[PDB]
């Protein structure tokens, strides 16, 4: 039901359909991933029983494109800790690969202790080796939502 | 753009159905105006028995 | 423009049979259909042109079909329908639904010749009309499902053909295409064909096309959300209000005491909207009393002597709704011993009759 | 599309009621976690019934 | 691939003919109720006056 409502939201955001009885969408998308959208669109009209193809036209406007970052489960926390201040411009040098090392390193020069270096990671190894059963739970307090 | 080629192609498809709705409102008066040909043609159908009984 | 071409009628027809090359014949036969698309009569040799066509040429078999059906539908001097029923069987091998890349052109020829009123009766008298029903299943009907029902919309204009095609599974398969509605022109004629099927029928046997069509299928409940959409065609926006005054009237007409009496007296009456409607039970509060309590004594009479593998739940729905709206009716079933009946039938193996008997005995004792 | 976005909320409002109605009888439900495919709008008439 | 401009005129222009041919044919076949059956409302009306001549 929430997938059906989600498609019904973006089709409200689609064309005003005064051109024809067809819906026009001018969407942003990465150029490295332009073949997988076409292999999804060629099977998109295939389940509807139709034979006419959906086509993908590239425009040449001067509208500012959004920024996007390839992101694992590991490098997600370091990515949105940079974007909490300000999200970068289009094709700017991303600080987040360098922030992955130097931000725990600058944390370690001002919080440096072998005893608390044991307790800080043993609290964290417990949160990554047992993370399967924690994603099974819905939500907890923000001392276990923001920390997790 | 491709929308400029489809905004004119849909106009040619909308004008073709607008002309077909105009011909159905033109032959409607011709439906009874040609049905009034039986005042001139089906009167001779009564002339078939007009010489039979005489 | 057109060079005032009025002569060379038999000269152009002379090149039809003795032409040697396949492409040179198919070019001129397409150049012959290009003239006869919007002009007058240029059918004596055209039936003889069928003997030189439909022979080892796929491009000249369908192009001959574009000339054959167009000449039979256009013109006064070309009406020779005695060969048209022979041609409809001769094109039935081309109208056979095992076609690949040729079915979409042959279906238009069947709808072009059936434009006239009595010309469709010439086909339907020797049709074997399941050929339209053979493609009515999953047979890649993207545009084919528009092509077949458009013939049926023409076949409903005469009222004598409405009761002739009703000896088929016509409306329930037509409701099974109405639930898809993906092309938006397939269902735009199906909503129009149902109005043409009922309004062009001067009888009272549209109640058979009520008891088969919509009270036994999921098409009456589909008319509401087809109204709530923002349809653009003005012939469909008037079609949804025309079918609601039709079908709204039909639901009202459907509920009547006499009909209910037949249901529990003539019997075998099922899960029709005569039981499900609140408008049924709203009016007849004392109808079970007005038959000197025998109306309450003949519903239970069929419940106790017969096993009723399906309809046992229906009369259990009749008693459970009636004791909700009439508090004195519970004393009738207490003297009758039908309270012991629903305590036995609630343990039955079928979940349709077990739940409704469970729904009945929880409604008999609402206040004590 | 502002008609069939309302009915997807009233179907969701009904589903929020049964989600509350399940846990009042204390019935913990399994997940059987698998990403399902989306229902076509011909299945939306089946979903309300 | 520069076939996006050709496929816009190959397939999206082909639905313009589907809106032309398959929609005007329904209006052209709206003559069995507007021209054919409308003649009988005026032919059987004058048929009673034909019997008065008989």
């Amino acid at each position: 039901v929430r997938k059906m409502k989600a498609i019904y939201h973006t089709l409200n955001l689609c064309n005003i359909d005064v051109t024809q009885k067809c819906l026009i969408a001018e969407v942003w998308c990465p150029v490295t991933d332009l073949d997988s959208i076409q292999f999804a669109l060629r099977r998109g009209t295939e389940h509807s029983g139709s034979t006419v193809p959906s086509i993908l036209n590239r425009m040449q406007t001067n509208q500012t494109p959004p920024t996007y970052n390839k992101t694992n489960k590991f490098t997600y926390g370091f990515q949105n800790i940079v974007d909490a201040y300000g999200i970068g411009t289009y094709r700017e040098i991303n600080p987040a690969p360098y922030t992955i090392i130097t931000f725990p390193f600058l944390f370690a020069v001002m919080f440096g202790d072998l005893g608390h270096g044991i307790l800080m990671t043993l609290f964290a190894v417990w949160m990554v080796l047992r993370e399967s059963r924690i994603l099974s739970q819905k939500n907890e307090n923000e001392m276990f939502s923001t920390i997790f | 753009q491709g929308i400029q080629q489809l905004l004119q192609a849909e106009k040619r498809a909308a004008e073709k159905v607008a002309d077909a709705r105009k011909r159905k409102a033109r032959r409607l008066k011709q439906a009874k105006e040609e049905a009034q040909m039986e005042v001139d043609q089906y009167r001779r159908e009564r002339e078939q028995e007009f010489q039979s009984k005489q | 423009l057109q060079t005032e071409g009025s002569q060379c009628a038999k000269t152009f027809i002379n090149l039809m049979t003795h032409i040697s090359k396949e492409q040179t014949v198919q070019y001129i036969l397409t150049l012959v259909d290009d003239t006869l698309q919007e002009n007058h009569q240029r059918n004596t040799a055209w039936s003889y042109f069928l003997p030189m066509l439909n022979r080892q040429d796929l491009f000249t078999v369908h192009m001959a079909a574009r000339i054959i059906a167009k000449l039979a539908a256009w013109g006064k001097e070309l009406m020779e329908g005695s060969d048209l029923n022979y041609y409809f069987n001769w094109i039935k091998t081309q109208l056979s639904s095992q076609s690949s890349q040729y079915v979409q052109c042959v279906a238009g020829c069947l709808q072009l010749m059936l434009r006239v009123n009595e010309y469709r009766f010439a086909w339907v008298e020797a049709d074997g009309v399941n050929c339209i029903m053979g493609v009515l299943s999953n047979k890649c009907g993207f545009q084919l499902q528009y092509q077949m029902i458009f013939s049926v919309w023409l076949l409903a204009f005469s009222p004598q053909m409405c009761e002739h095609l009703r000896r088929y599974n016509i409306i329930p398969v037509l409701s099974d295409i109405l639930q898809e509605s993906v092309k938006e022109k397939v269902t735009r004629i199906i909503l129009a064909a149902f109005r043409n099927f009922l309004e062009k029928s001067v009888e009272r046997e549209t109640r058979q096309e009520y008891a088969l069509a919509m009270i036994q299928c999921k098409v009456l409940k589909q008319l509401e959300n087809l109204e709530q959409q923002k349809y653009d065609d003005e012939d469909i926006s008037e079609d949804i209000k025309f079918l609601l005054e039709k079908l709204g009237e039909s639901v009202q007409d459907l509920s009547s005491f006499d009909e209910y009496s037949s249901e529990l007296k003539s019997g075998r009456l099922e899960w029709s909207p005569v039981h499900k409607s609140e408008k049924f039970w709203r009016e007849n509060a004392a109808r079970l009393n007005e038959k000197n309590y025998e109306l309450l004594k003949i519903l239970t009479k069929l419940l106790e002597v017969s096993d009723d593998p399906q309809v046992l739940a229906v009369a259990a729905h009749d008693v459970g709704e009636y004791v909700r709206h009439y508090p004195r009716g519970k004393r009738v079933i207490e003297q009758l011993g039908g309270k012991q009946l629903v305590m036995n039938h609630m343990h039955h193996e079928d979940q349709q009759v077990r739940y409704n008997a469970l729904l009945a005995v929880q409604k008999l004792m609402v206040h004590n | 599309f502002v008609n069939e976005v309302r009915r997807c909320e009233e179907m969701d409002r009904k589903l929020r009621f049964v989600e509350k109605e399940i846990r009042k009888a204390n019935i913990p439900i399994m997940d059987t976690g698998e990403n399902p495919e989306v229902p076509f709008p011909r299945d939306m008439i089946d979903l309300e019934a | 691939s520069d076939a996006d401009v050709q496929k816009q005129i190959k397939h999206m222009m082909a639905f313009i003919e589907q809106e032309a041919n398959e929609k005007a044919e329904e209006i052209d076949a709206k003559a069995e109720e507007e021209f054919n059956i409308e003649k009988g409302r005026l032919v059987q009306t004058q048929r009673l006056k034909i019997m008065e001549y008989y």
